[PDB]
RNA sequence: UGAGCCUGUUUGAUGUUCUAACGUUGACCCGUAAUCCGGGUUGCGGACAGUGUCUGGUGGGUAGUUUGACUGGGGCGGUCU
RNA sequence: AAUUCCUUGUCGGGUAAGUUCCGACCUGCACGAAUGGCGUAAUGAUGGCCAGGCUGUCUCCACCCGAGACUCAGUGAAAUU
RNA sequence: GCUCGCCGGAAGACCAAGGGUUCCUGUCCAACGUUAAUCGGGGCAGGGUGAGUCGACCCCUAAGGCGAGGCCGAAAGGCGUAGUCGAUGGGAAACAGGUUAAUAUUCCUGUACUUGGUGUUACUGCGAAGGGGGGACGGAGAAGGCUAUGUUGGCCGGGCGACGGUUGUCCCGGUUUAAGCGUGUAGGCUGGUUUUCCAGGCAAAUCCGGAAAAUCAAGGCUGAGGCGUGAUGACGAGGCACUACGGUGCUGAAGCAACAAAUGCCCUGCUUCCAGGAAAAGCCUCUAAGCAUCAGGUAACAUCAAAUCGUACCCCAAACCGACACAGGUGGUCAGGUAGAGAAUACCAAGGCGCUUGAGAGAACUCGGGUGAAGGAACUAGGCAAAAUGGUGCCGUAACUUCGGGAGAAGGCACGCUGAUAUGUAGGUGAGGUCCCUCGCGGAUGGAGCUGAAAUCAGUCGAAGAUACCAGCUGGCUGCAACUGUUUAUUAAAAACACAGCACUGUGCAAACACGAAAGUGGACGUAUACGGUGUGACGCCUGCCCGGUGCCGGAAGGUUAAUU
RNA sequence: AGGACCGAACCGACUAAUGUUGAAAAAUUAGCGGAUGACUUGUGGCUGGGGGUGAAAGGCCAAUCAAACCGGGAGAUAGCU
């Protein structure tokens, strides 16, 4: 549910927050945790390589399951949990042999729900099947790109992929960006679409909110001197030139894809 | 008013010490130069 | 299918198929007490991608430099045989 | 007008008297719509103007309390020429 | 030696870093000390630092470093696997009194505790480079129980006052005791035990995880404080004699109760919020290979061992960083009385200091201050500087507004001391006694004793009762930027930068992009509700016409053009 | 509850006077902003000069920055004093 903040302060006048009174209030499952330390955008040479990164809150990593290769054993959902490393909640699942795991939460997954994986499973949200055994004209998420590798497509909140046609040993998919792609039919996908679809309705409201997430300020190129940026200099406010990146390439229209090895799998491009 | 020199023995020895000089190739040239000149004190080791 | 040449001759181009060079930041086994590395088995691409020599285009991202004299001070104007 | 050269433009209010301030006129030397246009409660060691109280800022200065300056014994520089 | 003045959340006491003999004793006054010097952190000689429990060394790791083979590179070299280093973090154990010119949890007295080796007895399934538990973790808030600590009574010792009074409801001093051992309280968390079965934990399991039955409902863990013992001991005002003025030997009275109360402890607890809050070892358990007469394991006795290095002195400072015996800088701990909300301010306690040139005089002028007749901004570029308001409780308060604000708007009234309501009230704490019990640090009642605001009524003094220190000036109209924030260390703090919100464009994951002659690394252990670049800058109403020029995106029939042949 | 309010320790630097061979090669006195957060502080580690970092002032990189310091080419060149 979305809630506005009362204007008790100028830093709260414009805050909109999302609250879900169903997530766990407690500690995460311990045997599925690891350490994770911050970088600052620097590489092994010590140099800044990506800008506007630094600070934030301390976080821990949860081992999420992206393969779903345990076939024939039903699993039952236990609880939904909050994850700081992504924009989608997670779910804890208990198996019939006494093993627990973490999975992504589709929309409408609540405690007491069954889930299963393999070639002999039912067609309903949360189940995992090879893509050769799903009707054409279906919505899925967490689609593999090579057999046995894992999921890489439609992993954000409120996203999905659509199956359009099937031929040979390939299937044609429509993606969120607006592109049509070919993939092998022996790949896997999960039925439904990802949850937390209101994730995008929130307003941070102040600068400290963005500071808490590890984002540092951005400095405009027209506010510098001509030795720091190709946009700098001028008595007053002067531009008189075409926009470019800090290293001299033209923004606002130019194209920057060059990969001839993967051009046979794009049927049509985004518009 | 604060000033420039603030001492610390660990930092001094980790920066300009004998084993630090021996570590690389140019420090050994520093040592060779100072030996050729004939210095009484070779490093900051104390 | 264009030139030679009597349905045979070699090279030219275009399109489809194949595996054996080459790629794999897909799965399993060993060195091994190891998410580097190498060897093996199996899939997926495949003469494409990529690298060396030569060659046309773009290139203030970077570098080296030039931007004249007379003159009731210099500049603007005018002049230089 | 943070923009108007001619300019202290012209009319009104405020003062005994107002090149600054507030409201209008349009004759915009040379405003104008994301190098945004027009408004706007709250906030500002931000620019401009007017009032009450308060006073040595001032008409116009007088007295007093401490530290130097001045005399005595000890130590004892400097720029420049 | 007597008197005077200053600090006292420090100008007192103590750790770490940094320094290195500056520490104690005897001697000297040439140079050093901004003056003299018998004095000194100055010269010369000797003396002084005692550890199984304090630190370091040691065991374990974070960021990071190095790195056998290996992958790259004209050489020099770069990156990294297995490993090995690296604290600001985790891991055993001691208290009180006495003593020196200089050391004290180290030396002496009294009473304790922890970990290893060897031998003898009694019982006995042991064993890791492996499986599991534990260590193990955020911000704010609230009130319940305690202690360190202070005040007053009771008790003990002394006193009867330099000038009116002082045998009393009077004056001064003391009334201290630890670690260890035993008891499980205020309070927090959690159902116990037996049986059968199983696609899980890289192989096994009596361990952890899952499933199904019978049975009893009260077991298990953590836990400040208090009470007993340690303690017939030690300490304690005063007394008994010689003084080298530094002590020795003996002796030693009282040593209880009530109230008030922490920022310290129970509390790593409890309640809520999103921005979701380290790793390894020490420790407890399960088994494999292997051993079974043995070896190893559990407990009680006896005995041996705990090595090496630091330990003096300075720390808002004359001994550290500033060339100085320099009005500057420097992390952590301790927290008495009266008034006060207070760690602010004023006066004091414990303790420590008067700042290393003096004596006179009382001109102009400069520096820091107090008062001022009548006027009250007339000064000046400008109310720059100075003058002024200032507390608590109760009345009362406008335009405008994003409905929270404006607001402490503005403007008012009361405020000392004594007596009564009540020989000390409303409230807090709480003994003796009477009952009960599953018997103890138990429950109900009962009110002795102690402590104690605010209000009303009547009197009284001064010119003045928030009397000292302390402690907002108020209002009206306009430009700019929405707001809290940031910036030219050393002449510019702003209308300049950033910001939440908006739009355009690139990127299908071996992603675009950036650091690298390369291997590689960040973006990210992320996947279009995600990531990079560019411009505008809360919110409300909006954002018109032009594709000729320069850029970017798409097209394919024509014309022009490189190497090669 | 709050990038909420008043105000000490703590972090800063808006106004005036003194000082300018200073007590000080950036300070003293009286006033002034923030003060539960985009806060402040101790110990270690990383980024190297046409390079780094930069809420962006040509700011900082050991009292030195429109290209640090040290040693070399080196007795660079100087139609000028």
């Amino acid at each position: 549910a979305v809630v506005k903040c009362k204007p008790t302060s100028p830093g709260r006048r414009h805050v909109v927050k999302v609250v879900n009174p169903e997530l766990h209030k407690g500690k995460p499952f311990a045997p599925l945790l690891e350490k994770n330390s911050k970088s600052g955008g620097r590489n092994n040479n010590g140099r800044i390589t990506t800008r506007h990164i630094g600070g934030g809150h301390k976080q821990a990593y949860r081992i999420v399951d992206f393969k779903r290769n345990k076939d024939g054993i039903p699993a039952v959902v236990e609880r939904l949990e909050y994850d700081p490393n992504r924009s989608a909640n997670i779910a804890l699942v208990l198996y019939k042999d006494g093993e627990r795991r973490y999975i992504l939460a589709p929309k409408g997954l609540k405690a007491g729900d069954q889930i299963q994986s393999g070639v002999d499973a039912a067609i309903k949200p949360g189940n995992t099947l090879p893509m050769r055994n799903i009707p054409v004209g279906s919505t899925v998420h967490n689609v593999e790109m090579k057999p046995g590798k894992g999921g890489q497509l439609a992993r954000s909140a409120g996203t999905y992929v659509q199956i359009v046609a099937r031929d040979g040993a390939y299937v044609t998919l429509r993606l969120r960006s607006g592109e049509m792609r070919k993939v092998e039919a022996d790949c896997r996908a999960t039925l439904g679409e990802v949850g937390n679809a209101e994730h995008m309705l929130r307003v941070l409201g102040k600068a400290g909110a963005a500071r808490w997430r590890g984002v540092r300020p951005t400095v405009r190129g027209t506010a510098m001197n001509p030795v720091d940026h190709p946009h700098g200099g001028g008595e007053g406010r002067n531009f008189g030139k075409h926009p470019v990146t800090p290293w001299g390439v033209q923004t606002k229209g130019k194209k920057t894809r060059s990969n001839k090895r993967t051009d046979k799998f794009i049927v049509r491009r985004r518009s | 008013m604060k000033r420039t020199f603030q001492p610390s023995v660990l930092k001094r020895n980790r920066s300009h010490g004998f084993r630090a000089r021996m570590a690389t190739k140019n420090g050994r040239q520093v040592l060779a130069r100072r030996r050729a000149k004939g210095r009484a004190r070779l490093t900051v080791s104390k």
